[PDB]
């Protein structure tokens, strides 16, 4: 069934917030908030849709002008853009 | 397979994100406010609700 589609989902989340965080300008002055990201994701990992859910609003608000520029790997599976078509993601510089 | 207060975002076929029946992509599309958060619309960035 879900045969191997977690691994894949855990993976592809935190290669989005290796992306979003390889554009702060200065990701260490924040590091230990957390901010949940609502993502809406294109079939090729083009931004669509990006809304806070939770946390710290300066980092959120770092995160969302960071969001903004990232170049966002292509999901792997049809299983995992299933999930980040529309997916909320913690955060943590 | 969305809409927003500019419109709604469909996915094509071959798998491209349309609004109006156009494909956006990263230069007629652009991220625009909306609330708390940002979504992107592609040249009516001016058209209010």
């Amino acid at each position: 069934n879900n045969g191997a589609s977690g691994a894949d989902i855990n993976n592809y989340a935190g290669q989005i917030k290796s992306a979003i965080e390889s554009k702060f300008y200065d990701a260490s002055s924040y590091a230990g908030k957390t901010c949940t990201l609502r993502i809406k994701l294109a079939p090729d990992g083009m931004l669509l849709d990006i809304k806070p859910e939770g946390g710290d609003p300066a980092l959120c608000q770092a995160a969302l002008a960071a969001a903004k520029l990232a170049k966002i790997p292509k999901p792997p599976s049809q299983a995992v853009y299933e999930v980040f078509k529309n997916a909320p993601l913690d955060f943590k510089p | 397979s969305y809409n927003t207060p500019w419109g709604k975002v469909i996915i094509n076929a071959a798998g491209q994100p349309t609004m109006n029946g156009t494909v956006m992509t990263a230069d007629n599309s652009s991220m625009v406010p909306y609330g708390r958060g940002f979504t992107r619309v592609l040249n009516s960035l001016v058209n209010n609700p």
